């Protein structure tokens, strides 16, 4: 029969229990079951995600059915799944591989509707059977859209059901939008808990609860592209064949094996000894743990086939269920059940006792080890505190308001509905801010290229919003999405830079409003995105007049509290009061300048030892380069280019010169207003 | 025994517009 | 035989009555069959939305021809439909799409003159690689060929009017779109059809109910397709109900489990309680199977119903002369008021249950993919629910609500049109939200309009809609994507006294028209949405004469310095312009408990039990209130003194989730406790 | 032969798409090996067929 050729028959599967019991969705079954016994648009298709049980929906639905947990019309019937390249396996010709086809569906018409059958990728079954003098399955199975003898179900992605199946009218009105949802943490554990002994069966392991929930935990976490219960099996288990290697490890075994064979060359060689008693030692020790590893593979082994054991005894007591023995019921279950249960733990207890070199139970430490392969609040919040310090020098104000602001963040016990970040950093140029910026991507977003610099300096003019923010078109920031609120649909999880806010515009402090209350924010295209998990930063230059002539001989406190009335005298106090801190950024004066000149010249030193130099500064060249570095307007910039000139002009003009050796140490001594370095 | 026959694989391409504003 | 491949005989389907018993549209078929009785361009299109059942207009008429309704060039011919889909996708090489299609054109010349052809999808045929118009051009020229077309009125927009040929090659057929009564005897065709496939009843009333919410809570769906959609997916939902039981399950374990107990503990008891639950869990499998069976009977009887009246179809064909009135006066009523008899029998006895389908399933399957008349009888108390004060301007906004699903005015004109006055920070904007929320949907499910901003004729450009060939273009102006988008929403308008004048003639043509033509050249309608206009001139005016000073006096008072500031053409298109007076000490005091309701929601939500002193209420609200602003400053006053030192000390290692946590007061500020 | 290696065989075919078709021709006929469990190969590619030749295949993930 064509039936028995090509098809896969789902419903004989879990009749002989080869399907994996499915669990939950019984919402998705009963509207799939509605969709079902309709007298129109009779065929339904799982639109979903790749990886999410939605063969397993179809599965258990002919689960149920084995169960008889359907309705009367569906009993009977049959859940079959046919293969393509099953069909394509020994037909090229001019019309083979469709006469199997056609001799399917005339099967199909021997059983009229009784036979239901499944074929997942419905727009691959129609766009992409591509065939030479010959047919597709797409279109040779269109007449059974029109002939009733199909009442298959599919299942696709959201896009392709667009692209391949909702453009034609027959693909349509056949076709019913059966969307599938994604399942919660605590369904995936369940049923991670359900079948977690079939993977205990096939890997010979021990599983973790605590560490199954930690699993979905992290895997909801960091795992993007696997879903449910996709990153979780995965996890398991790889984790399961993790602890198999470790089963089929030791390493001290390893260790006495090549000391054993090493001393045993030696003492060959020799043939004074004491090898002799050395190696005979260190045999019986090698052989003692060689007993003793064969003994827990052993103890492993027997606690194994006995769980084995205990779910065909499951399974015997299910078919026991379906069947209806009469002694058999309560035999298998008050005798095997708790006896092989009770000594199942005994083997349990006894490995803990011998567990000296192994492990079965997968932990959450292993599946750390696997996703690393692949701890939160106060540890962030030290380790914060810290890495504020490295990289940006000085400013410790700064670093505990940020501190305080993030904590206030991180707790959550503040407006939830407002944006993680709404900063105003006053202060000079040169001091750190863009590298406060990055900091704080270093260690909240982890990495470097979570930001989007803008300045709004660029937005002095009417049409800030519009190149801004997205517009009616006519523009060039359009089919780039935009400047901010598209790079924001770019990078969801950054940190937003806003210089110069004296150069504003009523059309910035608004949208900016519209932040600080909402976090998603209206566009010109219509498609707001949360800001909610994303830090918004402002600086500004309006009373750091005030910051470069009074730091010094004043506080911290009161020189906040008046250029916040300054900024209150230029912006409406309105706009700059959504905002959780405003801080200021003092200038930095010496010690600043020293450290930020010296990672310069140890980046150079670096460089040149990329070259093979070894170059020492004095520390009077260090004095005139905070000199002619540091300027009260702009700081760093000055302080560039004079390492720049000051340093690598001549430092390079005498290594070209062929003047300086390498391997020497390369003392910067000073000239009368420049550095002169010395070989010696 | 039968030839690998040659084939005729008819392929395409595809262009942009543009769109210019005025200033005033 | 590419007949076989590609074609479906539809006279075949309804010829064994396959096919829906297609009602109405009478004169677009007799304008089609018109255009297939032509000498040339023999070839009707058919223009509308997909969905409004053109396929079943062909449909008809192909039912028509069985019956042989049709004149004298149709007796005998073949109806045959076809896709362009299944012809494109075989396209690997050159020529393998035209090698079906001149193997098509053979089998249509074969049939010499006798087939009728469908194809839907004309504009598809457009573009394939020619490609498809141009070998179709001779037939579709030289009478040859009987094209019938199915597309959409865009598609021909864009496409037909691009190749001549395929112009007038084709012929318009307008489709139109079916009235609410006209679906409601489509669906009495389509009642018996249902009833027996899914083997129950239908609530007729519940039909027509369902009519009447398919067109209100859907919008893209349509008729004949969206109410098919509800009552199929309805039937088959009150099917499966039918087709378990929920009772029967818990019987079911229970009298297992207590059985695995009994045969444990072999003091009983339990065998007479396994009895007891043996012998309720028997009557109701009784009383299901009596159900079942009486359904079936029902579904029996209503089958051999349908196929009475099928043989008696076939008697007005053939021409029988006393089997028409035999089947007619016997077989008609007898088994209608014996199908009638199973009903108010199966009304009785399924009680677990039902069959004929309410109108509530119909919210269940609508909902998921009624009081709304009583609730705006109680829409004052609504919207007192969330807003404290201003009693009046509720009054008068729900007097207008009620006139507008009422419907008494100027339907042609728009629902709330009112200026608001006073200073801000009371709440008008939360009334704006709330507003929009018990009205229609949702607090911020609205448009906010900054009207401070613009101020020139280019702003003017802005918000109205740039003109084609200039800067702000392809997304319209800054209104009317946010209408267009948003077919149900209110519009607001904040600071109407600084926009320049101009704009207040957009405003009168909102006004009068309601549909506001744009620079895109498209009008997007506010028929069915609020515009709301905001101010704060009287604002002084009002607190300083608030106190005992009337509603309307002082409204004619503010509406003369309206009047000396706005035009008296604008003033005179207003509904109403509500006074906002400031409320008083108590009440922003009372919504800043409000702001302390929904931030100890946000305590629970961390898992907080917080309590407060009444004292530290009146330190809050005296931080940040001011009469200049309202009680925005006042919110985020007590905002920041409240976030900042609490969770100062939450973060200090401090307040443990599961304490009295009491809000006492410090000398001028707020202290939590740990008790 | 490779089912009666039984396991004993490790299989190793890098640039994967060759063996999707190799001039019906070897995807067809491998696919069911593939899904049926009874191959035990290893495959190695560029990410270019990664996103081209596997993903797009959902029915080998
Ligand atoms: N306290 C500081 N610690 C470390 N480097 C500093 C410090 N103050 C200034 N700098 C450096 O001064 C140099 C000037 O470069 P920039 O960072 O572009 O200027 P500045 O930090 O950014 O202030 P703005 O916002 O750019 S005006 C950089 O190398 C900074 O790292
Ligand atoms: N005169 C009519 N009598 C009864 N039902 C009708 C009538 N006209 C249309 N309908 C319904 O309209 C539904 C729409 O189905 P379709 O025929 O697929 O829609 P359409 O109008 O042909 O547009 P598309 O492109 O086919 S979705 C049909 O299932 C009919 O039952
Ligand atoms: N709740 C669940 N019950 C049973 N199996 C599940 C469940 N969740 C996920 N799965 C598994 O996830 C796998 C992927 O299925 P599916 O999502 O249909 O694949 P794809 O996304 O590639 O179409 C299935 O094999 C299934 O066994």
């Amino acid at each position: 029969q064509a039936l028995k050729k090509y098809t896969i028959d789902l419903t004989e599967r879990a009749e002989q229990g080869k399907l994996d019991p499915v669990i939950g969705r019984d919402e998705e079954i009963r509207r799939t079951i509605q969709v079902l016994q309709r007298r129109t648009k009779n065929n339904p298709v799982l639109i979903g995600e790749p990886g999410v049980g939605k063969t397993a929906i179809v599965e258990g639905l002919a689960q149920r059915i084995i169960n008889g947990e359907v309705p009367e019309g569906l009993k009977g019937r049959r859940v079959l799944a046919l293969d393509m390249g099953a069909l394509v396996a020994g037909a090229k010709y001019r019309g083979e591989f469709e006469e199997r086809l056609k001799g399917v569906l005339n099967d199909l018409a021997k059983q009229e509707g009784n036979v239901i059958l499944f074929i997942d990728a419905l727009h691959t079954m129609v766009g992409a059977g591509k065939a030479d003098g010959a047919m597709d399955a797409g279109n040779m199975l269109k007449p059974a859209l029109a002939r009733g003898e199909l009442h298959c179900v599919g299942a696709t992605t959201l896009d392709e059901y667009r692209q391949y199946i909702e453009k034609d009218a027959a693909l349509e009105r056949r076709f019913q939008k059966v969307f599938v949802a994604e399942p919660s943490v605590e369904d995936t554990i369940a049923i991670l808990r359900g079948l977690k002994e079939r993977y205990e069966l096939h890997h010979h392991v021990q599983i973790t609860d605590p560490a199954i929930v930690a699993a979905a935990t992290l895997s909801h976490r960091y795992i993007a592209d696997r879903q449910l219960p996709d990153k979780a099996i995965d996890l398991i288990d790889e984790a399961a064949s993790s602890i198999r290697m470790q089963i089929d490890s030791p390493e001290e075994l390893d260790r006495l094996d090549r000391r054993i064979i090493q001393l045993k060359l030696e003492q060959q060689a020799l043939m004074l000894d004491m090898l002799n008693e050395e190696l005979s030692d260190k045999e019986r020790q090698y052989s003692e743990l060689e007993e003793e590893w064969k003994a827990e593979k052993a103890s492993l082994s027997g606690t194994q086939t006995i769980k084995a054991e205990l779910e065909q005894a499951k399974i015997a007591i299910e078919q026991a269920r379906r069947v209806g023995d009469l002694a058999r019921m309560s035999e298998l279950q008050y005798g095997k059940i708790p006896e092989l249960e009770k000594q199942l733990e005994a083997a349990t207890q006894l490995e803990g006792k011998t567990m000296r070199l192994l492990r079965n139970k997968v932990t959450d430490a292993e599946i750390a080890e696997v996703l690393a392969r692949w701890e939160s609040e106060r540890e962030k919040l030290l380790r914060m505190e810290q890495e504020l310090h490295h990289r940006v020098i000085g400013q410790n104000e700064a670093v505990d308001a940020v501190s305080n602001a993030i904590r206030r963040s991180r707790a959550g016990l503040a407006d939830p509905n407002r944006p993680i970040g709404s900063f105003l950093f006053l202060g000079p140029t040169g001091v750190g801010k863009t590298e406060l910026c990055k900091a704080l991507a270093n260690f909240m977003f982890d990495s470097d290229e979570a930001m989007v610099r803008i300045d709004m300096s660029e937005f002095m003019e009417k049409h800030s919003v519009s190149r801004l923010v997205g517009a009616p078109p006519g523009y060039v920031g359009y089919e780039e999405g935009g400047y901010l609120t598209e790079a924001v649909r770019r990078r969801p999880y950054s940190v937003i830079l806003l210089d110069a806010v004296e150069k504003a515009h009523p059309d910035v402090f608004n949208i900016l409003l519209q932040v600080l209350d909402d976090g998603r924010l209206t566009d010109g295209q219509g498609r707001t995105v949360d800001f909610r998990n994303t830090v918004v930063i402002m600086t500004s230059n309006l009373g750091s007049d005030l910051i470069q002539e009074r730091f010094g001989e004043l506080d911290y406190a009161h020189m906040k509290e008046l250029v916040l009335g300054v900024v209150s005298h230029n912006f409406r106090p309105e706009f700059i009061n959504r905002i959780d801190e405003v801080v200021v950024f003092h200038p930095l004066g010496e010690q600043h300048i020293a450290s930020i000149a010296q990672i310069q010249l140890k980046r150079l030193y670096k460089r040149l030892e990329e070259r093979g130099y070894e170059i020492h500064i004095s520390d009077e060249a260090l004095k005139l380069l905070s000199e002619n570095g540091y300027d009260p307007v702009y700081g760093a910039r000055p302080l560039k280019r004079a390492i720049q000139q000051q340093i690598e002009n001549p430092l390079a003009q005498q290594i070209l010169s062929g003047e300086l050796v390498p391997g020497k140490v390369i003392r910067l001594e000073v000239n009368e207003d420049r550095i002169v370095a010395v070989q010696h | 025994a039968a030839a690998a026959a040659a084939a005729a694989a008819a392929a395409a391409a595809a262009a942009a517009a543009a769109a210019a504003a005025a200033a005033a």
